[PDB]
């Protein structure tokens, strides 16, 4: 719900400002966008195991951590080691296409998230859909007459 | 889909699918930007020069700048999708003064025209940012809101749970937790105009709209900010002119740097960086490993003038390389370099 | 007047608060304007904290 | 014949940055096998010759 | 049947009458299609150091060990693969070599 | 505050992906008690270094700690090495009684 103003300036300065202190860091760079998101890659020496690198990347962010707003903590901030851009892409199709993109998104995610971490070899999975959710669509006019 | 049915249609015999995806891109991610993957047929079905990726991209590239709406690019993986494009840079300017927002982009559009004026220097150099972009501006008067007894709290979550969505909890369907989200429908936050259409309950059983005590009007913005080692940065792409080495507009571009408004500084990026931090060593590789191989030859021999015989042989078998580099038209790359050192071992 | 009050006051007017966005996911058919949302900023000056 | 061509390859693997890797891989894939075949080529082809 | 008020008169009015309660997505942001059929893929990022012929195999061993618990009509595709390219690299090289 | 089949379901259910990112993996199982307890413990293959299969696991968790509810916050995990063996038991005793 935030637009480029608030993400950068409730979310962005405090972990750059907290992150000092990493041992063989080349160079960082931040990027904040329109729709909510806030994107920071810190690229290390080459030659260096990743592994420490990303717990202390972490602990930084452990550090920095209760300064965030409540919001963003209950969504959650996400740690990880980039890699290649996309090794293989499986589509899942349905020919009845009787039903929307949601349920074959949301059966995705519930039945085959977990089981495709998984296998060793694979440092993450991303996902084309939205897992189910429960919407309460509002309207303004009941709430005008009920008050 | 335009896209689709015209890999479909068009050019059945060589592709079989089309993967869409929307709201993804790759400068950027908001809702204006997309991806397609395209994949080819095995290749035993694909005979001649005229059906390769090279043959089929410029060919779609061709025939899609017929649209003067959008803008779309089509091309093939790079070899390495880390980094690519050696001639290029990633130049930077960087705030270094606490100037502000409209100072930087005002810099880097100098920057651009004043660069225009060098073609036969520098080719195809753009930014690779998104320009400003308008926005809404909602400001809401503390002191009617006051008067009236509706608290700021009430009309901020108002408003956030309203067209920003909220979570609320978790639930179990199927044996599984799932989110709860609350927003307002669809048909209801379109226009400006339905800003009215919210009322907000005040202490004393009284409803009041938005609009009672409140203010709206459009600004530009940036939608994607950018900041390098802690300063607000912006970055600039660009290529070398053909013919013409990268030091060689290296050059130029200090040159360039050195005439921009005090608190604007440069700095380089991804593969320029790495560039710049390899420093000038290939000279001197060569000369140790000349200086390494005489004195084994020396050693294998014994008089100092024998080994001259064998070591100014490298001339001979260098010229059949260069002459079928030529010939063919190749690029001096790394299988080339490793060619040249087992044609003179 | 008290310490507390000030608290209060100051904690309510210096917060940055989200407003969402025009146009939006899920979108109604036969849309033409995509723009995003300004609610409040933190104070900047001296004066304006006065 | 060994000692030249460990002398004509081997500096090459000591090349830094990105393409680094790239040299060392190759570098190391000649140099082993050069080794290797001179030894092979010492010991085993007399006998069977 | 959520009860949200009562009002005075017992009105008793319920979450159902004041909003529509619906099973969705938290975001609609993305859009998948192939040749125009609704989808929905899986993108897999390598990791630092892994095997490109394997990990896959289980991939491909595990998808047929679940294709009973599938609903009727649901099939998977691939519109995006690099196992095939190497694999044919290796076949070449080694035929060259020969 | 959750029963047998809500800490069934929300815990490991959502934890399950978070074991993606530590090599030489093999398995994890979880248990639940009527007590309030819940304990997970994750199985490597023998030669991997515990310390940063440790560390890892923490950091890991760390992913969806903050997307799990408040409540486990303030509880407080404790995640460390498990051995299977008591090593030896020292028992105190008082003859006075007293």
């Amino acid at each position: 719900g935030a637009d480029a103003k608030t993400v950068q300036d409730t979310v962005t300065q405090v972990i750059e400002q907290n992150m000092n202190g990493i041992d063989n860091l080349m160079y960082m760079s931040s990027n904040s966008d329109s729709t909510g998101t806030v994107q920071i890659t810190l690229t290390f020496e080459s030659g260096t195991d990743a592994d420490i690198a990303q717990v202390q990347v972490q602990n930084k962010l452990q550090l920095a951590m209760p300064l965030l707003p409540q919001e963003v903590q209950q969504q959650g901030v996400s740690v990880e080691k980039s890699s290649s851009s996309f090794l293989m892409v499986v589509g899942v199709i349905n020919t009845d296409g009787t039903m929307t993109q949601e349920d074959i998104s949301d059966y995705v995610a519930a039945n085959m998230k977990d089981a495709i971490s998984r296998t060793s070899g694979v440092g993450d999975v991303q996902l084309f859909g939205s897992q189910y959710a429960m919407r309460i669509w509002m309207n303004p006019n009941e709430l005008n007459k009920f008050q | 889909n335009e896209v689709t049915h015209y890999y479909l249609t068009k050019e059945k015999n060589n592709v079989e699918s089309v993967f869409a995806v929307n709201g993804f891109g790759f400068a950027g991610r908001g809702q204006n930007t997309g991806i397609a993957f395209v994949s080819l047929k095995d290749w035993a079905d694909r005979p001649g020069e005229e059906n390769k990726v090279e043959a089929i991209t410029m060919r779609a590239t061709r025939a899609f700048s017929q649209i003067k709406d959008a803008m779309v690019f089509a091309f093939n993986l790079p070899a390495i999708v880390e980094l690519g494009t050696a001639t290029g840079f990633d130049f930077e300017l960087i705030d270094q003064a606490g100037l502000g927002h409209e100072k930087l982009t005002q810099a880097r559009n100098q920057l651009l025209a004043e660069a225009a004026k060098h073609p036969d220097m520098l080719t195809s150099v753009r930014p690779n940012g998104l320009e400003d972009t308008p926005q809404f501006k909602i400001d809401i008067d503390q002191e009617k809101a006051q008067a009236l007894g509706v608290s700021i709290n009430d009309i901020n979550t108002t408003l956030g749970a309203a067209w920003g969505g909220s979570y609320v909890n978790d639930f179990i369907d199927r044996g599984r937790v799932k989110k709860v989200y609350v927003m307002s429908e669809a048909k209801y936050r379109m226009l400006p105009d339905d800003i009215g259409d919210w009322y907000v309950r005040a202490a004393d059983g009284q409803m009041v709209p938005f609009s009672a005590f409140s203010s709206s009007r459009w600004e530009y913005g940036s939608p994607r900010l950018e900041r390098y080692n802690g300063l607000p940065s912006m970055e600039i792409l660009g290529q070398a002119a053909p013919g013409k080495s990268t030091g060689e507009a290296m050059e130029l571009m200090e040159q360039l740097a050195s005439k921009l408004p005090t608190g604007v500084g440069y700095d380089w990026t991804g593969m320029s960086y790495q560039e710049r931090l390899s420093g000038n060593q290939a000279p001197s590789l060569y000369a140790i490993s000349l200086i390494v191989v005489f004195l084994c030859l020396a050693a294998l021999y014994e008089s100092w003038s024998i080994p001259f015989s064998v070591m100014l042989v490298v001339p001979l078998g260098v010229i059949g390389a260069l002459l079928a580099a030529t010939f063919r038209g190749l690029t001096n790359d790394v299988y080339f370099q490793v060619g040249l050192l087992t044609t003179i071992g | 007047l008290t310490p507390v009050d000030v608290i209060t006051a100051i904690k309510a007017q210096n917060a940055q608060v989200a407003a969402g966005q025009l146009g939006g996911t899920p979108p109604v058919k036969g849309q033409q304007l995509n723009a995003s949302i300004i609610a409040q900023t933190r104070l900047t000056s001296t004066e304006e904290f006065g | 014949i060994a000692m030249v061509l460990s002398a004509v390859f081997v500096p090459m693997a000591f090349f830094g940055g990105s393409t680094g890797a790239i040299y060392r891989q190759f570098s190391i894939t000649i140099v082993s096998a050069m080794a290797l075949s001179v030894l092979v080529a010492l010991i085993l082809t007399p006998a069977l010759c | 049947k959520i009860l949200l008020k009562v009002n005075q008169d017992g009105s008793r009015v319920l979450l159902r009458d004041v909003a529509k309660i619906e099973l969705g997505g938290e975001n609609y942001d993305i859009i998948a299609e192939f040749n125009g059929q609704p989808a929905s893929g899986l993108g897999i990022k390598l990791a630092t150091g892994a095997n490109a012929l394997d990990t896959a195999a289980a991939i491909r061993a595990e998808l047929a060990k679940m294709e009973p618990f599938f609903p009727s009509g649901l099939k998977i595709v691939y519109p995006y693969d690099t196992t095939p390219f190497v694999k044919i690299s290796i076949h070449e090289v080694v035929k060259t070599l020969v």
